[PDB]
Protein backbone atom coordinates (compact mmCIF):
# COMPACT_ATOMS: atom_id res chain seq x y z
CA UNK A 1 0.00 0.00 0.00
CA UNK A 2 3.04 2.57 -0.35
CA UNK A 3 2.71 2.85 -3.50
CA UNK A 4 -0.63 3.91 -3.66
CA UNK A 5 0.20 6.61 -1.11
CA UNK A 6 3.56 7.40 -3.59
CA UNK A 7 1.37 8.14 -6.06
CA UNK A 8 -1.90 10.26 -3.88
CA UNK A 9 0.69 12.12 -2.52
CA UNK A 10 3.29 13.02 -5.70
CA UNK A 11 0.42 14.40 -6.77
CA UNK A 12 -1.99 16.29 -4.51
CA UNK A 13 -4.70 13.71 -4.08
CA UNK A 14 -5.91 14.72 -0.57
CA UNK A 15 -9.15 12.60 0.20
CA UNK A 16 -6.99 9.73 -1.20
CA UNK A 17 -4.32 10.79 1.57
CA UNK A 18 -6.90 10.73 3.94
CA UNK A 19 -8.06 8.00 3.64
CA UNK A 20 -5.20 5.69 3.56
CA UNK A 21 -3.89 7.28 6.57
CA UNK A 22 -6.67 6.40 8.64
CA UNK A 23 -5.38 4.50 10.95
CA UNK A 24 -3.00 5.67 12.57
CA UNK A 25 -1.19 2.82 14.39
CA UNK A 26 1.50 2.36 12.27
CA UNK A 27 3.85 4.95 10.83
CA UNK A 28 6.34 2.90 9.55
CA UNK A 29 4.23 3.46 6.39
CA UNK A 30 4.12 6.81 6.74
CA UNK A 31 7.99 7.72 7.30
CA UNK A 32 8.78 4.14 4.55
CA UNK A 33 11.22 4.86 1.84
CA UNK A 34 11.21 5.25 -1.98
CA UNK A 35 13.30 3.71 -5.03
CA UNK A 36 14.91 6.85 -4.57
CA UNK A 37 15.09 6.88 -0.48
CA UNK A 38 12.07 9.89 -0.90
CA UNK A 39 9.33 9.79 1.54
CA UNK A 40 5.43 10.96 0.75
CA UNK A 41 6.42 14.17 2.54
CA UNK A 42 9.59 15.23 -0.19
CA UNK A 43 7.03 13.90 -2.86
CA UNK A 44 4.13 16.22 -1.73
CA UNK A 45 6.57 19.18 -1.21
CA UNK A 46 8.80 18.35 -5.00
CA UNK A 47 5.22 18.73 -6.91
CA UNK A 48 4.57 21.90 -4.07
CA UNK A 49 1.34 20.55 -2.85
CA UNK A 50 0.71 22.84 0.69
CA UNK A 51 -2.24 20.75 1.72
CA UNK A 52 -1.08 17.37 1.61
CA UNK A 53 2.61 18.60 3.43
CA UNK A 54 0.23 20.08 6.13
CA UNK A 55 -1.82 17.10 6.25
CA UNK A 56 1.29 14.69 6.36
CA UNK A 57 2.76 17.35 8.93
CA UNK A 58 -0.32 17.04 11.29
CA UNK A 59 -0.40 13.11 10.97
CA UNK A 60 2.98 13.44 12.23
CA UNK A 61 5.86 12.72 9.69
CA UNK A 62 9.77 13.02 10.23
CA UNK A 63 11.88 15.31 8.04
CA UNK A 64 14.26 12.61 6.76
CA UNK A 65 16.97 13.20 4.22
CA UNK A 66 17.49 11.55 0.55
CA UNK A 67 19.98 9.20 -0.82
CA UNK A 68 21.68 13.14 -2.21
CA UNK A 69 21.01 14.39 1.24
CA UNK A 70 18.08 16.45 0.02
CA UNK A 71 15.21 17.41 2.38
CA UNK A 72 11.15 18.26 1.45
CA UNK A 73 12.58 22.32 2.03
CA UNK A 74 15.28 21.06 -0.75
CA UNK A 75 12.65 20.00 -2.57
CA UNK A 76 10.10 22.87 -2.37
CA UNK A 77 12.92 25.76 -2.75
CA UNK A 78 14.37 23.38 -6.09
CA UNK A 79 11.08 24.01 -7.71
CA UNK A 80 10.11 27.90 -6.37
CA UNK A 81 6.82 26.64 -4.32
CA UNK A 82 6.14 29.17 -1.39
CA UNK A 83 3.44 27.44 -0.01
CA UNK A 84 5.01 24.45 0.96
CA UNK A 85 7.88 26.64 2.12
CA UNK A 86 6.11 28.57 4.18
CA UNK A 87 4.28 25.59 5.99
CA UNK A 88 7.69 23.65 6.73
CA UNK A 89 9.47 27.22 7.41
CA UNK A 90 6.10 28.27 10.45
CA UNK A 91 6.21 24.43 11.76
CA UNK A 92 9.96 24.09 12.68
CA UNK A 93 12.73 26.34 12.62
CA UNK A 94 16.12 24.12 13.45
CA UNK A 95 15.58 22.95 9.23
CA UNK A 96 16.34 26.32 7.29
CA UNK A 97 20.05 26.09 8.09
CA UNK A 98 20.37 21.95 6.42
CA UNK A 99 23.00 20.80 4.26
CA UNK A 100 22.98 18.03 1.36
CA UNK A 101 25.64 15.74 0.13
CA UNK A 102 27.19 18.47 -2.04
CA UNK A 103 27.31 21.43 1.15
CA UNK A 104 24.50 24.04 -0.97
CA UNK A 105 21.47 24.84 1.50
CA UNK A 106 17.63 25.63 0.68
CA UNK A 107 19.17 28.94 -0.57
CA UNK A 108 21.60 27.98 -3.04
CA UNK A 109 19.03 26.03 -5.27
CA UNK A 110 16.24 28.59 -4.47
CA UNK A 111 19.19 31.49 -6.16
CA UNK A 112 20.13 28.87 -8.52
CA UNK A 113 17.16 28.00 -10.24
CA UNK A 114 16.33 31.99 -9.97
CA UNK A 115 12.68 31.94 -7.39
CA UNK A 116 13.06 35.91 -6.44
CA UNK A 117 9.65 34.71 -3.76
CA UNK A 118 12.04 32.12 -2.38
CA UNK A 119 14.88 33.62 -1.96
CA UNK A 120 13.01 36.33 -0.05
CA UNK A 121 11.36 34.14 2.20
CA UNK A 122 14.38 32.47 3.14
CA UNK A 123 16.20 35.79 3.22
CA UNK A 124 13.01 37.52 5.45
CA UNK A 125 14.02 34.35 8.26
CA UNK A 126 17.68 33.69 9.56
CA UNK A 127 19.08 32.16 6.16
CA UNK A 128 22.49 31.53 7.67
CA UNK A 129 24.51 32.27 4.54
CA UNK A 130 27.36 29.72 4.17
CA UNK A 131 29.51 28.88 0.98
CA UNK A 132 29.49 25.18 -0.93
CA UNK A 133 31.61 22.61 -1.32
CA UNK A 134 33.19 24.59 -4.11
CA UNK A 135 33.35 27.56 -1.30
CA UNK A 136 30.20 29.28 -3.71
CA UNK A 137 27.48 30.99 -1.95
CA UNK A 138 24.41 31.56 -3.36
CA UNK A 139 24.73 35.07 -4.35
CA UNK A 140 27.92 33.59 -6.74
CA UNK A 141 25.15 30.80 -8.08
CA UNK A 142 22.81 33.30 -8.94
CA UNK A 143 25.43 35.40 -10.99
CA UNK A 144 26.93 32.59 -12.75
CA UNK A 145 24.31 31.45 -14.11
CA UNK A 146 22.56 35.37 -15.10
CA UNK A 147 19.54 35.47 -12.56
CA UNK A 148 18.41 38.87 -13.13
CA UNK A 149 15.82 38.94 -10.85
CA UNK A 150 16.93 37.09 -7.76
CA UNK A 151 20.04 39.43 -7.59
CA UNK A 152 18.04 42.27 -7.95
CA UNK A 153 16.05 41.44 -4.82
CA UNK A 154 19.08 40.48 -3.11
CA UNK A 155 20.32 44.28 -3.58
CA UNK A 156 16.87 45.57 -2.32
CA UNK A 157 17.25 43.51 0.72
CA UNK A 158 18.76 44.53 4.70
CA UNK A 159 21.11 42.09 4.14
CA UNK A 160 23.10 42.63 1.31
CA UNK A 161 26.54 44.05 3.43
CA UNK A 162 26.40 40.84 4.62
CA UNK A 163 26.27 39.02 1.57
CA UNK A 164 28.82 41.02 0.04
CA UNK A 165 31.37 40.06 2.92
CA UNK A 166 31.47 36.09 2.34
CA UNK A 167 33.50 34.72 -0.72
CA UNK A 168 36.56 32.90 -0.62
CA UNK A 169 40.12 35.14 -1.32
CA UNK A 170 41.84 31.70 -2.03
CA UNK A 171 38.99 30.37 -5.30
CA UNK A 172 39.82 30.71 -8.79
CA UNK A 173 36.56 30.33 -9.50
CA UNK A 174 34.03 32.18 -7.81
CA UNK A 175 36.56 35.42 -7.56
CA UNK B 1 -4.68 23.13 -15.08
CA UNK B 2 -3.39 20.17 -16.17
CA UNK B 3 -2.34 19.83 -12.83
CA UNK B 4 -5.28 20.49 -11.38
CA UNK B 5 -7.05 17.68 -13.73
CA UNK B 6 -4.69 15.04 -12.54
CA UNK B 7 -5.97 16.01 -8.95
CA UNK B 8 -9.34 15.40 -9.73
CA UNK B 9 -9.39 12.64 -12.03
CA UNK B 10 -11.29 9.23 -11.29
CA UNK B 11 -8.74 6.17 -11.25
CA UNK B 12 -10.44 3.48 -10.78
CA UNK B 13 -9.25 -0.33 -12.07
CA UNK B 14 -5.98 1.21 -12.45
CA UNK B 15 -4.50 1.62 -9.22
CA UNK B 16 -1.50 -0.26 -7.58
Amino acid sequence: KKSPLHFAASYGRINTCQRLLQDISDTRLLNEGDLHGMTPLHLAAKNGHDKVVQLLLKKGALFLSDHNGWTALHHASMGGYTQTMKVILDTNLKCTDRLDEDGNTALHFAAREGHAKAVALLLSHNADIVLNKQQASFLHLALHNKRKEVVLTIIRSKRWDECLKIFSHNSPGNK
Amino acid sequence: LIKLIIQKMEIISETE
